[PDB]
RNA sequence: CUGCCGAAGUUUCCCUCAGGAUAGCAGAAACUCAGAUCAGUUUUAUGAGUAUGUAAAAUGAGAGUUUCUAGUGGGCCAUUUUUGGUAAGCAGAACUGGCGAUGCGGGAUGAACCGAACGUGAGGUUAAGGUGCCGGAAUGUACGCUC
């Protein structure tokens, strides 16, 4: 395959409070259950369940059970966020939040330039 | 000719009833692209609407209305309902409602 | 969700006991009545004190010391069957004691189709020696290099307009 | 102060329009398995005290006046000091002359006449 | 409201 | 005889709290009357109403009392007011004249006030003084003489309650 | 008197027809500081983290 | 100007009485809740148990209709003044009270309140029987004309009096309507009719008969 | 149905069922 | 025509008979005490061998009467006891409620099952039971069993 559940994968959430944000597996509970944890500030350790993540394509090498600080310096050193997002997997999801938060003066901003954009229409005859 | 449109298309389902009973004081409205009921409180309040044609040519116009306003969220999937200063007939279960944007608070 | 408590109880005090002994048990409830609820219902089955002559001098609620640590729970429980007399004992791993009992209660009401009130749980014990599991289940998850597929992946918007990848 | 009216449609009798011996008008049911004196669902119903309308807007013409019956030129001229109450109501068996006699009247009283048009 | 000794009789586990 | 002297009520009249996004000098979409679908500024903070305009030189809408609950404020760049005097509208000078009787029609009644005659001179007067203070900011910052001549209107796929207008 | 019945609970001008209190009530109060004296016995938590 | 006068001074100086009264209350409230508060916080930390207090006082509320229920157990409900479902009245909780209450354990559900729902239920929903009629607690001087033989003077002097169950609890019970509760707002339990305890709704049920409250009320 | 008999007992079944289930428990009460 | 009050099926015995009685109920008129004057209720004490009674604390209610006078004096259903009992049901009593006079919600539908005791409406919230569609309401969340 391509998405295993591993000790070390980061996970995309999908659920709850935490959606969009981006977490590693630390440990694995049981069959339905996994501990992760992520680098990031707002977001704390805890057990979360799989029908509330989504396995990505990054497998970082971590020891079993690592503390928060252990997980940050490893996610910190593989260069975890910018490799993630180097990905056009990302690229899309950012579009997609920024495309959210426009607002209707900006949607006329997007309007205007994408009509310059259309009427280019050039092609080899 | 795509510069128009300032109403939200929905839909008329049924009155508020049970199984054995109807109560047309107040219509069941689905409003399109709504499917919760967090999202249907932005459309509480909203001035829904109920477009026909008849036979009769009054004001030399061929278009009846009946106003009406949303009242309340009615269950789970984004259903609200509606108050119609006259009880939609029953013929309109499916019939497209406007919901107008005002009275606005966004 | 349930949650546990130690409750303290003991009966009143008399001439025939000045200073009857505390009796402190571990029990699960949902809330705190039904907490001393069960205590009485213990007691009472396995003392022989009535509810009548005691009152409960403590109770309190324990949270989880370690919340984020994945434990082993091993579970021995008294069923009562169509017989009213079976005994018990199933494994559990998760991070909250209350967990494992809550997953405990659900294994009970599936593969038996007991109640909450058939159940008696005797001890709830933390087991660390990995070569003291003895489930198969649990203790072929106790391998190191664990790894597998997603499963059950699963996954208003009526009428989608194309084929859902319902894979990687 | 608007007039309300509980309710429009009359009481109709129970199958008064299944013959043409049974009348239209009201005849409680004495039956004991009647299905309309037990009140079973869908079944019509049947007059209560609780259809009386409010006291304050009780006989009033929709337009808020009560109905006198007027037969000659004296009793409208009965009617003058409330005007603001009572509506003339001439009487179906008075004459033509009449009629005019008492409707001009009424006039200068200022007195409503709800059938002047006779 | 009271006091209730537990030094003198420490509370002792109870299991079914 | 009665005449029911009524009770004395205990209400009295307080001002209006306007939305906390509706200050003058904003841009809001017009959602009814003879312009709906129209983007105007909004001069000043009447009673009730909003004194809201758009430049007429732009898209054409003359200074008008536009009721609150028939806008959206939208977030776009503010527009500055201070470079124009507000007090001259007040609600006695946007109000009709008399009617002198319950009914008058005919197209007679037509082909007189139109935006011609019954339209003072006065009126331009003030309507191209507040062009003239208003164009040196819309022309400032990009698209926006664009933005307030287009009209809003929805599209297959958008959501009002998720639309940050 | 008394046509209709009117909450304290919602009415401000009940609550000060009902209580003349109401005027200074203060009801939050720093009881507690940043020098908060965790107090739990010793042996508390040894029966606690018993069994 | 006189008479009137002397009239609005003992009014005024009676407004101070009951703002004297209502403050010594309140004082009384946070000195108990805290005293409660440091004697567990001294026990637990010193070794020994401290224990709970009977209560004096529990708030009853009825959950089945008037239909299909034994003589004996409407017979209490008549003694109770719980006539109707959802209705609400105080009791003095002691041994014939509590052996009362067992005979319609299935049919009331009754827990220990705490200050706030007898201050909301009086204000909001309290309903004093005056002169055999259901007259509401509107103004200080209904109270008064009811109860001024044993010194209430004001609906705060009336919370205490129920609240911390003074001697005229008794004297006070017929000064007031029982509470005529609305169905509880997101419902009871999916079964109503079973025991608290079992996942219903019946039954006594202490620290959890707040949340109703607030609900029905 | 796809069976060779019907699910739905007939309201005599559902009225004969508990009253004999009564008479089985009294006399495992005798 | 509307409104109001509103039982009874078994009692009190009596009978030659059907019945009455008699109550009970519903009432109709006269007159006490603001009472321990009551209760299809609990509690305490008390004797006798949780229950028993008497007496007294809780609790709710204004509590008594003497007088005359309509209608009813069935049965069904279920619970609890319960002796004779047999393949197996079955029979016997006593008690309880519900039903007769009772509509409404639910159980596809139904004399008794589950909720709920009804003036005319508005709004809000629930009970029982439900939320794939018929059908108002989650093709909800979580953990299992079953081909």
């Amino acid at each position: 395959f391509k998405r295993y559940v591993e000790v070390g994968r980061v996970v995309l959430v999908t659920k709850g409070e935490y959606t969009g944000k981006l977490a590693v597996i630390v440990d694995i509970v049981d069959h339905k259950r996994a501990l992760i944890d992520s680098p990031c500030s707002e977001f704390p350790r805890q057990v979360i369940r799989y029908g509330s993540v989504v396995l990505t394509h990054i497998v970082m090498k971590l020891p079993r059970g690592a503390r928060s600080g252990i997980v940050a310096k490893k996610w910190k050193a593989q260069d975890v966020c910018n490799k993630w997002a180097s990905s056009a997997w990302a690229k899309k999801l950012e579009a997609k939040k920024v495309r959210s938060q426009l607002n209707d003066f900006d949607r006329f901003a997007v309007m205007r330039l994408k009509k310059q954009r259309r009427e280019q229409v050039n092609v080899a005859v | 000719a795509q510069g128009h449109r300032l109403y939200v298309k929905a839909k008329h389902l049924s009155f508020q009833r049970s199984k054995h009973v109807i109560h047309p004081g107040t219509s069941i409205v689905k409003i399109e692209g709504c499917d919760s009921k967090e999202e249907a409180q932005f459309y509480l309040g909203k001035r829904v609407c109920y477009v026909y044609k008849s036979s009769k040519a009054v004001r030399g116009s061929k278009i009846r209305v009946i106003w009406g306003t949303i009242a309340r969220p009615h269950g789970n999937s984004g259903a609200v309902r509606a108050r119609f200063v006259h009880n939609l007939p029953a013929k309109t279960f499916g019939s497209s409602l406007r919901v107008m944007l005002y009275p606005s608070n966004i | 969700a349930l949650k546990e408590y130690q409750v303290v109880g003991r009966k009143v005090p008399t001439e025939h006991e000045p200073v009857p002994k505390l009796f402190r048990m571990r029990l699960f409830a949902p809330n705190e009545s039904v907490a001393k609820s069960r205590y009485w219902y213990f007691l009472k089955m396995i003392n022989k004190v009535k509810k009548a002559t005691g009152e409960i001098v403590a109770i309190n609620e324990i949270s989880e010391p370690k919340p984020l640590k994945a434990k082993v729970f091993g579970i021995w429980i008294r069923y009562d069957s169509r017989s009213g007399t079976h005994n018990m004992y199933k494994e559990f791993r998760d991070t909250t004691r209350v967990g494992a009992v809550e997953a405990m209660y659900a294994d009970m009401a599936a593969r038996h189709r007991a109640r909450f009130r058939s159940i008696r749980i005797l001890k709830v014990v933390e087991v660390e020696k990995k070569e003291d599991v003895r489930r198969n289940y649990v203790k072929q998850l106790l391998n190191p290099h664990l790894k597998f597929p997603l499963p059950h992946r699963r996954t208003k918007k009526v009428f989608a307009p194309h084929r859902p990848s319902t894979f990687y | 102060v608007n007039i309300i009216k509980k309710r429009t449609k009359p009481f109709k009798r129970h199958q008064s329009d299944r013959f043409k011996r049974v009348g239209e008008s009201w005849r409680k049911p004495r039956g004991i398995d009647s299905c309309v004196r037990r009140r079973f669902r869908g079944t019509i119903s049947m007059p209560k005290i609780g259809y009386g309308n409010n006291k304050k807007t009780r006989y009033c013409m929709p337009n808020g006046l009560k109905a006198f019956l007027v037969r000659n030129v004296s009793d409208v001229e009965l009617l003058l000091m409330h005007n603001k109450t009572y509506a003339a109501e001439i009487a179906g068996n008075v004459s033509a002359r009449k009629r005019v006699e008492i409707v001009e009247k009424a006039r200068a009283l200022g007195v409503k006449v709800t059938n002047a048009g006779a | 409201a009271h006091f209730v000794s537990t030094e003198n009789n420490e509370p002792v586990t109870l299991h079914p | 005889y009665r005449e029911n002297v009524p009770k004395k009520a205990r209400k009295a009249v307080r001002p209006t709290k306007l939305r906390a996004s509706l200050a003058p000098g904003t841009v809001c979409i017009l959602l009814a009357g003879r312009f709906r679908g129209k983007r105007v500024v909004v001069l000043s903070q009447l009673e009730d109403t909003l004194v809201v305009t758009g430049p007429y030189k732009v898209n054409g809408v003359p200074i008008r009392r536009v009721n609150h609950r028939y806008v959206i404020a939208t977030s776009a760049p503010k527009i500055d007011v201070s470079g124009v005097s507000v007090e001259k509208f007040t609600k006695a000078y946007f109000a009709k004249q008399k009617r002198s009787g319950p009914v008058k029609k005919d197209e007679a009644f037509f082909a007189e006030n139109a935006p011609k005659n019954a339209l003072p001179a006065e009126r331009i007067a003030d309507q191209k003084a507040v062009d003239a203070k208003l164009l040196p900011a819309i022309k400032a910052i990009p698209n926006m003489k664009e933005y307030l001549a287009a009209s809003f209107a929805l599209s297959n796929g958008d959501r009002p309650h998720l639309m940050k207008f | 008197a008394h046509v209709q019945k009117k909450n304290p609970l919602k009415n401000k001008a009940v609550l000060s027809r009902l209580n003349p209190y109401a005027k200074a009530y203060k009801a939050n109060v720093k009881i507690n500081s940043e020098k908060t004296p965790k107090a739990a016995g010793e042996k508390f938590l040894s029966v606690l983290h018993e069994n | 100007v006189a008479a009137a006068a002397e009239k609005k001074s003992a009014r005024q100086k009676k407004r101070e009485l009951i703002a004297k009264r209502a403050e010594a209350y309140e004082a009384e409230y946070r000195a108990a809740e805290r005293e409660q508060i440091e004697l567990a916080r001294k026990a637990r930390a010193e070794g020994n148990y401290f224990v709970p207090h009977e209560p004096k006082l529990i708030f009853v509320v009825r959950i089945r209709g008037i239909n299909n229920i034994p003589p004996k157990a409407r017979k209490i409900m008549q003694l109770l003044r719980l006539l109707q479902i959802n209705n609400g009245i105080f009791v003095k909780f002691n041994k014939a009270i509590k052996e009362m209450l067992q005979v319609v354990e299935p049919y009331v559900t009754y827990g220990i309140p705490n200050h706030k729902t007898v201050r909301e239920l009086i204000y909001k929903r309290g309903f004093g029987k005056v002169n055999k009629q259901r007259i509401p607690l509107s103004d200080n001087a209904i109270i008064e004309a009811a109860l001024g033989k044993y010194s209430i003077l004001s609906v705060e002097d009336l919370i205490h009096e129920i609240y911390t169950v003074g001697p005229n609890f008794k004297q006070a019970a017929n000064f007031l309507w029982p509470f005529k509760l609305s169905s509880p707002l997101g419902g009871w339990r999916e079964r109503k009719f079973k025991h608290f305890i079992e996942g219903g709704d019946a039954g006594k049920r202490d620290e959890h008969i707040n949340g109703l409250v607030q609900k029905m009320l | 149905s796809l069976k060779k008999k019907s699910k739905r007992r007939t309201t005599r079944l559902r009225s004969r069922i508990e009253k004999k289930a009564a008479e089985s428990k009294r006399k495992q009460k005798r």
